[PDB]
């Protein structure tokens, strides 16, 4: 269970199934609004594989939901997040995310 | 009376139909006088850049005269404050444009007002230790038949141009770089041996004009009688006897986000509360969230929060508990004025008050200083040399913000329209909590 | 070098944390407010991202006395609703914003801030309310019991590549529910111009105008003269000098032609009021009888000095 709430609308249909790559355009931020991640930043559209433990599961869960064109605020549980390690350096420990996400393109 | 079409004052509708009325009693004067009676009746500175200061040589800039009232013009020291006004000090070296006189330490006349539509011209010495204006063209004299206005000043960190503006006065200053538009240049300047800023420069110099919202500063040993005395439960006294005493806004630096309670101490007028993060409200009274609930048909509406600024009023010990929610104690009495609304917002600790007796404010079930630092477990309470005791201080003069925005505008259905996005490079203390670019 | 990166820098709490933001600028188009008035907006374009970060377009009303627009420098990031004295909304997901904090309002499309779209945004007068409605559908409109200080006015803001249509007269479409639409606060005499929210730049490439502060509805204050009593020697003088005063209404209306009638017709000739001053009652020369009294009194009581020289008749 994580919060997915829809920003603008797409198509609705045409969804992600198992076994395919997301492109994917996103930001991440803390809880705090500090942010710590973008693809808009270094622009390149984000591209993972649905199933295959790559992308954190609350990522991949938020990006299933989802379809071609609509976008999307994940606010991420921190357990199922990177948890109490958190990640040395990046993100504290226990602290949820706010990633904002668009899909553009698949496979 | 409804749907009533003439729902304004006197002062803007149709008095023409009115002047039956107004006219009226404009003839039945001559029924009186015929029978034999008759009737008978803020200020803002303007300044560039420290950086641009000048220490040698002849330079020169002009001011051109727009309106009424307030034109005040000339070259002051780095240090110059913006948080008072021009001229009543040593630092400031200003020519007074209108009023006919000049700014250092005081007032004694020289040259004349100026004309509507002007161009003043000032010129400044800096090896030798004189300073000589104009004003149209026309060198300005003093009343002791004297064009050399301002004599034997220190050179100490040169001097910038500045300037004042008063309520209603529009300005224009011209640092060079646009010798098109010198009017009074080819008689005055380069056959006087001057210089303009156009000399060097390739960029747009930043203006540093003064900033209309007080947000607040450091306690320094700057003022009259203002002294927080820092001591070991563990408060922090004062005193601030003097002639002109009215307000000051007090907080603390750290805030608390979303246990532990608060102690003052005061002998009698003054209120204690929290402040958010934004907080330049500088007023001599009591004024000020309040947003309701949406359910998608409505049919609650109710509210969302409380806080916006917390209210209270031989020993006060008025004490503004926290989580959770906010509360208040007072003296023991847990009083009413529950302000028990915070979603996920940060609180300074503040006090706002009045001055009437020296050694008259204090500050500090366990108590505080756990929750602001990261370490809490804590419980012996600790003062910390990060605990400042800042003042609601005016006016710190602001960045120009060179480029703004490439926006056009219509008429026709008023359509409004820029296509250049500018960025800014902005670093937000975390602390004490405000953006800077 | 692995521990500083793990204990100093993630907090981001005793360092300096940094980033860049978009310059916001904000448009008002002259009006003031000091029933219910209606203004509306019509964007006619999108651009959800043209940086690398997204683009915000609010829209909404504002007070006066209080907050100098200062463009993202001064408090979080600029524009609207970002402070106390500013009330706006309007997003792609369109939850709201006073006082920079977000709140989550909803309606069931949750669209865009589309090239088709229309806010429909409302203020109360005489009523602390404000609410918004997008395509018509209620958004549950929000802001209760605020400030009652200062004027209120409209000052969208925007950070894109944006273009929009104040629908302000030079209709197109609104819905009028309540009764105002805000062309007529520009009713009298004041025109329809846009400036750029209290402007303190001219941006010119030569020298930027300079600028003093401010200087600052239909309840005014009237002018009040009842408490300075007439002395009973200038109380019949003035009641002499209005007996040829009422003369006066007879003179300026015997050239109309609506003679005498027992009932109070104008508009065909029936006028019960030829007769004089002192000899008509207050009932329907009240018009014209105890309108010499009070407006005689302040004739020689706002300093215009009469004394009791000569002959009124």
């Amino acid at each position: 269970g994580v919060e997915i709430e829809t920003i603008s609308p797409g198509d609705g249909r045409t969804f992600p199934k198992k076994g395919q790559t997301c492109v994917v355009h996103y930001t991440g931020m803390l809880q705090n609004g500090k942010k710590f991640d973008s693809s808009r930043d270094r622009n390149k559209p984000f591209k993972f594989r649905i199933g295959k433990q790559e992308v954190i599961k609350g990522f991949e869960e938020g990006a299933a939901q989802m379809s071609l064109g609509q976008r999307a605020k994940l606010t991420c549980t921190p357990d199922v997040a990177y948890g109490a390690t958190g990640h040395p350096g990046v993100i504290p420990p226990n602290a949820t995310l706010i990633f904002d996400v668009e899909l553009l393109n698949l496979e | 009376q409804r749907r009533n079409p003439r729902l304004v004052p006197y002062a803007l509708l149709d008095d023409r139909t009115k002047k039956s009325n107004k006219d009226s009693l404009r003839e039945a004067v001559r029924t009186l006088l015929g029978y034999g009676y008759n009737l008978e009746a803020r200020f803002r500175i303007f300044r560039a850049e420290k950086t641009y200061a000048v220490k040698a040589g002849r330079w020169y800039f002009e001011f051109e005269a727009v309106t009424a009232g307030d034109m005040r013009v000339g070259w002051s020291r780095p240090g110059c404050q913006p948080d008072q006004e021009l001229g009543s000090d040593e630092r400031a070296f200003a020519f007074d444009g209108f009023k006919a006189q000049r700014w250092h330490q005081g007032n004694e006349h020289y040259g004349r007002s100026w004309q509507a539509g002007d161009v003043v011209g000032c010129m400044v010495d800096m090896t030798e230790h004189t300073m000589m204006f104009t004003l149209n063209g026309e060198i300005l004299l003093d009343d002791s038949g004297s064009e050399l206005a301002f004599k034997d000043f220190d050179v100490g960190d040169g001097f910038i141009p500045v300037c004042s503006l008063g309520v209603a006065q529009v300005g224009r200053m011209n640092f060079g770089k646009d010798v098109s538009t010198l009017k009074y240049f080819t008689i005055c300047g380069l056959q006087e041996g001057y210089e303009p800023f156009a000399v060097n420069t390739n960029r747009d110099i930043t203006m540093w004009l003064s900033k209309r919202l007080p947000q607040f500063l450091q306690v320094p040993s700057s003022h009259e009688h203002i002294e927080v005395t820092r001591i070991d439960v563990t408060q922090k006294s004062f005193g601030s006897q003097n002639s002109s005493t009215d307000i000051m806004f007090y907080r603390l630096s750290m805030p608390i986000e979303c246990t532990y309670y608060y102690s003052v101490r005061i002998f009698p007028n003054v209120w204690v509360g929290w402040i958010t993060s934004d907080f330049h409200q500088y007023d001599t009274a009591f004024d000020l969230v309040t947003v309701t609930l949406g359910d998608e048909k409505g049919k609650v509406h109710e509210s969302i929060k409380r806080s916006n600024y917390m209210v209270c009023a031989n020993n006060g010990l008025e004490i503004g508990c926290v989580v959770g929610l906010l509360t208040f104690t007072a003296n023991g009495k847990d009083l009413s004025t529950y302000y028990q609304v915070e979603p996920s917002t940060k609180l300074f600790p503040a006090v706002f008050a009045q001055a009437t007796s020296p050694n008259v404010f204090q500050f500090e079930a366990g108590l505080f200083k756990s929750e602001h630092k990261n370490p809490v477990p804590q419980c012996p309470p600790r003062l910390h040399v990060q605990f400042l005791s800042h003042v609601l201080w005016s006016r710190m003069p602001n960045q120009f913000l060179k480029v703004d925005v490439s926006r056009i505008s219509e008429r026709q259905g008023w359509l409004v329209q820029c296509l250049e996005p500018l960025q800014f490079m902005s670093l937000h203390i975390p602390e004490e909590n405000r953006s800077v670019d | 070098q692995h521990l500083i990166c793990d204990n100093l820098l993630p907090g981001r709490d005793l360092l300096l944390q940094t980033r860049l933001v978009n310059h916001v600028s904000s448009m008002r188009p002259n009006i003031f407010l000091g029933k219910k008035w209606y203004y509306e907006l019509m964007v006619d374009h999108t651009e959800p991202f043209v940086t690398a970060e997204a683009t915000h377009l609010r829209v909404g009303w504002a007070s006066t006395e209080g907050y100098s627009p200062y463009p993202g420098g001064g408090e979080e990031w600029g524009g609207n609703g970002v402070g106390d004295d500013l009330f706006s909304y309007g997003f792609d997901g369109l939850h709201l914003w006073s006082g920079c904090i977000a709140r989550t309002v909803s309606s069931p499309n949750q669209h865009l801030l589309r090239t088709d779209d229309v806010i429909s945004c409302c203020l109360d007068l005489s009523a602390p309310s404000i609410s918004f409605r997008i395509n018509g559908q209620p958004v549950q409109g929000m802001f209760e019991n605020f400030n009652i200080d200062g004027l209120f006015f409209p000052v969208v803001s925007f950070s894109a590549g944006i273009k929009v249509r104040f629908l302000l007269g030079e209709f197109k479409f609104l819905p009028p529910p309540g009764y105002a639409p805000c062309y007529e606060a520009v009713l009298p005499k004041e025109k329809l111009k846009v400036e750029h929210s209290r402007e303190y730049k001219q941006e010119r490439t030569y020298t930027r105008d300079l600028l003093g502060p401010t200087v600052s509805a239909f309840t005014p204050i009237p002018v009040d003269t009842s408490q300075i009593v007439l002395p009973p020697h200038l109380e019949r003088i003035r009641e002499k000098l209005a007996e040829n005063i009422h003369e006066l209404w007879v003179m300026n209306k015997i050239e109309l032609g609506w003679q005498y009638g027992p009932v109070r017709d104008d508009n065909k000739r029936q006028h019960p009021c030829l007769v004089e001053f002192s000899k008509l009652p207050e009932q329907e020369r009240n018009y014209n009888l105890q309108m010499s009294l009070e407006t005689l009194k302040t004739l020689l009581a706002l300093g215009c000095h009469v004394g009791i020289s000569d002959e009124h008749a």
